[PDB]
């Protein structure tokens, strides 16, 4: 399971730029893919999302319109055509596969991600992180929280509360899905836990490997807003 | 089909 | 030859398996009938709020 | 009486037809629940049929009150309805013989070719060309009220004596002419096809099952062309500029209108009731 | 009321029926036929002329695709499988017809092929399926009826002793035994070292079952 | 000499079955009062298949469900949102069985190919992949059955039976008691025996650590196509061609009650219990499944609305529902 993005590199404002995403070793035809922005002092930004055989695509709010994804099947490759670049957009762009159906565990792999650099909504779900870093020592427990501005449990029991840690100078990695269950290659010391709209993950037995910031994620509507990032730290 | 022909008006004038 | 006295080995092996009365095994089958009863929904048709299988 | 005959055979007709052609459509849309192109044939020439027979309480009215009091609107929508869906019904006829010939003629190629989204495709094709003659004819045909009688019909462009005739030729050829050439070459030839299957001629048995299927099949055409023939053969003489000078005449149209109207009306009895697949569905419930 | 997450097993449902639509819609036009036989009859030598558990082989002759299966290495019950062989185009049956004479410990292997025969064709499942009938060796036939009377074989038979009439005669033999006559009909071929004449005769019968077929599909017939 | 000590022990047997007969479950249920007759109604439709049903089986969680078909699909359901969630293509499309893992790691399926062929459904790639192809067999297999992840036991048109681990590959136990071809199987609910029932109308109680045959029941007139253990697992029930069931106790090591009606002549072609054990559905021939009560043995409803024979059938491992599949290319969900 491999992803390299290519296409990426530093350009004057009003430049158009492709971005390709290369899948390899596994099956990229039946995977919906999608391309998430961060910023250097700030944390990931969901930009867009296509699902498989091109059903359905969605775009972020504010790159609407501008910024046009199509994917292409028989090469597996992914292609992104950013158009009227502005001082906003310099971040580190992520490709990532998610597929979905019941039992499924998706954003399971995140792509090494390339960078741009440029040389210059009401209804989404505001979700909110108490705390911006705790500083701990290794071997005991600690919860970080996550809160929301709208309920995240939906009428069938299921709460879209995903989990990711990103340890500095590497990927995101999925930790638990729907704030139940444990992700594949996970060890079992995560736990996520929490009612409603509140969200504690623990991480009992901490180790020197557990450092990085924790990201909270929403799921219930389609402008994915993520977390502001808790910066573990030692 | 053929009802709306106009044959009652050729009949009336003539 | 050979198979007639595996057969033969079989039967006997049978013949020494004790077997319990069959009004005990009756008296069983009925107590655990009884006994989970309630918790079966099928036999007692279930509330359409319990029940999850409904007109989506 | 005359007219309140007329008028009373026109609702007998109606309701018989109308009667018929709803049980056709709700069996095959939802007592069937099987998918295959000829429910598809059928479904389609029975909602043409309801349609067809539509027009025929407000003709009914029209005749009894002596003149068209609806409006214009209303009679641009009887036309169009009217014009549209004898067109749609023809064509639909003509591409059910086409199918059954390919089907049996080419029995390697017939394969592939049928299939319900394929024969449904046909069938848009065939509405979307009833829709390109429809739509002017439509726009044409109007209400006019010269001496205090308002009469429904289609106007023919200055010159009506040019005009006129190429008009009536052109309905009468496409109407006629063509549908029934093609459907009796192809029956013709798929009788003459059945023959040289060497499973219809092993016994006496199989032989009458043939002889049965050869009658069935002309006594379709001539139903057909022999109800169709006196409507047709009267525009086309409307067309070429005759004028009924007589109350007579006038009532040949609308009894000839009538016999027109038998076929379309017994078309569920001919395709529908006769298949044997509808008569296995019609036994069970 | 439908979550995203929902949608999209709902999007990946419709391509999954998609899939499957675009299966069925090509698996229907191939033509599976099934290979019954007795073991010596020679069905293994008809398989290389039109080229553990299931023997399936395909061919294409006049754009037509053929599945051809064998079930000749189960030795098992007979019945319990000849169910899921209902759907089917054709059965083709090959007989050995050198021995007449030859005794197997049945006193005659004739009957040993007939008994099949009647055991296939006398069955529910096809009541309306066509049988193809080769007999698989004629030259061999030819060299023992010369050297050998066939009267061993059937205690009454007629005085001519040529090749045809004992031919024609064990033609008419095997077809006797159909009990429904008007439903199916069997072809009876003889085999020759011309692939291209038994293809074409297989050929010419699958084409009279599928205008069966057509005509079963429009309910003219 | 051989033969005269086989039937000499044969009505040896055959007396001490007699001598513990002195009291029947027919007239010990009379008491009990009569369930209230069961009126299902079918709440979901499945469709996709196009060739005919042949076996199902329920996943461990009650959600997830799989169906084998001739059109060379193996596909995996979700009866609550009537959508699929797998579909996995066979090598050989004549398939007459399929199993799913305790675990939902796993799916067998065994045909005409002698092949038991097991499928991963739990894959980094996410594509299915076939994880190990089994060919010890001389016979068609009819079935097989799950004993967890990694052992899987086979029942094989052979007259043999064969328990199998999947990391390796061999057969680890053999099971060869049957004069006939073996048509099923059933597990007990904690694993330690199972049943088999075969063409020679007989049914073989067998174990699986030592490996030999325990108890052998010969009381039918024709072959058995369908087992199924009764849930507190001491007891079984029967299907065979004659329109009868019939209730076997592992510890009387005979028959209890027998489920029959006059007016039945056709075929039995899958039985399945209830969670209570109350109830018990058979599959028959007549276009319709019969919902039968163990205890009194009369008829408590009727599950009608198939266009041909009904093949397979499964209640859910919580009781919620019950799904049938059928030869005329439907499944159906009853509650």
């Amino acid at each position: 399971v491999q992803l390299v993005e290519s296409g990426g590199g530093l350009v004057q404002p009003g430049g158009s730029r492709k971005l390709s995403c290369s899948a390899s070793g596994f099956a990229f035809s039946s995977f919906g893919m999608h391309w998430v922005r961060q910023a250097p002092e700030k944390g990931l930004e969901w930009v867009a999302y296509i699902s498989s055989g091109s059903g359905t695509i969605y775009y972020a709010d504010t790159v609407k319109g501008r910024f046009t994804i199509s994917r292409d099947d028989p090469k597996n490759t992914l292609f992104l055509q950013m158009t009227s670049l502005r001082s906003e957009d310099t971040a580190m762009y992520y490709c990532v596969r998610s597929i979905y159906y019941y039992g499924s565990s998706p954003f399971d792999f995140w792509g090494q991600g390339t960078t741009l650099t440029v040389s210059a909504g009401s209804a989404d779900i505001v979700m909110t992180q108490a705390t911006s870093s705790v500083p701990v020592t290794p071997g005991e427990s600690v919860s970080i929280s996550c809160r929301s501005s709208k309920s995240l449990l939906h009428s069938n029991g299921n709460t879209y509360l995903y989990w990711f840690l990103q340890r500095p100078g590497q990927s995101p990695q999925l930790l638990i899905y729907r704030m139940s269950n444990l992700a594949s290659g996970v060890p079992d010391r995560f736990s996520g836990s929490g009612s409603g709209t509140a969200f504690t993950l623990t991480i009992s037995r901490l180790e020197a490997e557990d450092v990085g910031v924790y990201y909270c994620m929403q799921h219930l509507e389609y402008p994915l807003t993520f977390g502001a990032g808790t910066k573990l730290e030692l | 089909f053929g009802g709306f022909t106009g044959a009652r008006k050729s009949a009336r004038k003539l | 030859i050979a198979q007639a006295r595996k057969l033969v080995e079989q039967l006997k092996m049978e013949a020494n398996i004790d077997r319990i009365k069959v009004s005990k095994a009756a008296a069983d089958l009925m107590a655990y009938c009884e006994a989970h009863a309630k918790e079966d929904p099928l036999l007692t048709p279930v509330p359409a709020s319990e029940n999850p299988f409904r007109e989506k | 009486g005359l007219k309140v005959t007329i008028v009373g055979l026109y609702l007998a007709v109606c309701v018989g037809g109308l009667l018929g052609n709803c049980l056709v459509m709700y069996v095959i849309l939802r007592h069937t629940k099987m998918k295959t192109a000829t429910n598809i044939y059928i479904f389609n020439l029975a909602l043409a049929d309801t349609l067809v027979l539509l027009t025929l309480p407000f003709q009914g009215t029209d005749i009894l009150l002596g003149f068209w009091p609806f409006g214009n609107a209303l009679c641009k929508t009887v036309i169009a309805i009217d014009y549209y869906n004898m067109f749609t019904s023809t064509f639909t006829l003509t591409a059910m013989s086409v199918d059954r010939y390919v089907a049996i003629c080419h029995p390697i190629r017939a394969l592939d070719v049928r299939t319900s989204s394929k024969a449904q495709a046909v069938n848009v094709a065939i509405w979307a060309l009833a829709s390109v003659v429809g739509v002017p004819v439509a726009i044409m045909g109007s209400a006019q009220v010269e001496d205090e009688e308002i009469e429904c019909l289609v106007e023919i462009p200055t010159p009506q004596d040019y005009w006129g005739p190429v008009f009536a030729i052109c309905i009468f050829l496409f109407s006629f002419i063509v549908p029934v050439l093609v459907i009796s070459v192809c029956y013709s030839l798929m009788i003459r096809r059945l023959r040289g299957v060497r499973l219809l001629s092993g016994s006496r048995e199989k032989d009458r099952n043939l002889r049965r299927i050869t009658r069935l099949v002309l006594v379709v055409v001539a139903v057909f062309v022999g109800c169709w023939t006196p409507v047709q053969v009267f525009v086309l003489a409307q067309g070429l500029g005759v004028q009924p000078s007589s109350e007579t005449a006038v009532a040949i149209l609308r009894f000839c209108t009538a016999l027109g109207y038998v076929n379309s009306c017994l078309n569920p009895i001919l395709y529908a009731f006769l298949d044997e697949n509808f008569k296995a569905c019609f036994r069970k419930f | 009321t439908l979550s995203a997450e929902d949608k999209a097993a709902v999007e990946r449902s419709k391509m999954i029926d998609r899939n499957l639509r675009e299966d069925g819609e090509k698996a229907a036009r191939e033509v599976k036929l099934l290979l019954l036989g007795a073991g010596e009859s020679g069905k293994s030598t008809i398989v290389k002329q039109m080229k553990t558990g299931i023997v399936e082989t395909h061919f294409t002759f006049k754009d037509l695709h053929f599945k051809m299966f064998d079930v000749g290495a189960q030795r098992s019950e007979r019945k319990k499988w000849i169910h899921c062989f209902e759907g089917v185009t054709a059965i083709i049956f090959c007989v050995a017809l050198s021995d007449y004479d030859l005794v197997l410990a049945e006193m005659n292997r004739m009957h040993e092929s007939m008994k099949l025969f009647d055991s296939i064709c006398n069955n529910k499942w096809f009541t309306d399926t066509s049988i193809i009938l080769f007999l698989n060796k004629k030259d061999l036939f030819e060299e023992k009826i010369k050297k050998s009377p066939l009267t061993i074989c059937y205690p009454e038979y007629a005085g001519s002793n040529t090749y045809e009439e004992a031919a024609a005669y064990i033609q008419c033999q095997f077809e006797d035994l159909n009990k429904r006559k008007d439903t199916k009909e069997i072809y009876t071929h003889f085999t020759c070292s011309t692939d291209t004449k038994n293809v074409q005769f297989v050929f010419d019968a699958v084409t009279d079952v599928i205008i069966k077929n057509n005509l079963k599909d429009c309910g003219l017939f | 000499q051989l033969r005269q000590e086989a039937e000499q022990l044969k009505n040896q047997i055959r007396d001490a079955r007699k001598a513990c007969a002195d009291a029947t479950l027919s007239q010990i249920t009379n008491n009990i009062d009569p369930v209230g007759r069961i009126q299902m109604r079918t709440r979901r439709t499945l469709r996709g298949h196009l060739a005919k049903i042949y076996a199902m089986h329920w996943g461990t969680d009650s959600r997830l469900l799989v169906s084998a078909s001739q059109d060379g699909k193996l596909i995996i359901w979700d009866s609550y949102t009537t959508n699929k969630v797998h579909a996995i293509p066979l090598r050989s499309s004549w398939v007459m069985t399929c199993a799913y893992a305790p675990s939902g790691n796993y799916v067998a399926c065994g045909g005409l190919d002698n092949i038991c062929s097991i499928y991963n459904l739990k894959t980094r790639e996410g594509n299915v992949r076939v994880s190990r192809e089994l060919a010890g067999h001389t016979g068609y297999l009819s079935c097989c059955r799950f004993l967890d992840d990694n052992q899987i036991v086979t029942s094989s048109g052979d007259t043999t039976c064969a328990l199998w681990d999947i990391e390796t590959g061999q057969q680890t136990t053999t099971f060869t008691g049957h004069t006939g071809d073996v048509m099923s199987l059933s597990l007990a609910p904690d694993t330690r025996l199972f049943v088999s029932g075969a063409c020679d109308a007989s049914a073989k109680l067998w174990d699986v650590r030592e490996g030999m045959c325990r108890q052998t029941f010969t009381g039918h007139e024709s072959d058995i196509n369908a087992i199924c253990f009764f849930p507190n697992g001491n007891a079984f029930a029967t299907g065979s061609d004659d329109a009868t069931c019939r209730l076997f106790d592992l510890r009387a090591d005979q028959e209890l009650m027998t489920y029959s009606h006059d007016n039945i002549i056709c075929g039995i072609t899958s039985v399945s219990f209830s969670k209570s054990g109350r109830l018990l559905l058979a599959g028959y021939d007549d276009f319709n499944c019969n919902v039968w009560d163990a205890l009194k043995a009369d008829r408590a409803g009727v599950l009608a609305g198939h266009d041909n024979r009904v093949s397979c059938l499964g209640v859910t491992d919580d009781g919620m529902a019950v799904a049938t599949g059928s030869w005329d290319s439907f499944l159906k969900i009853w509650n």
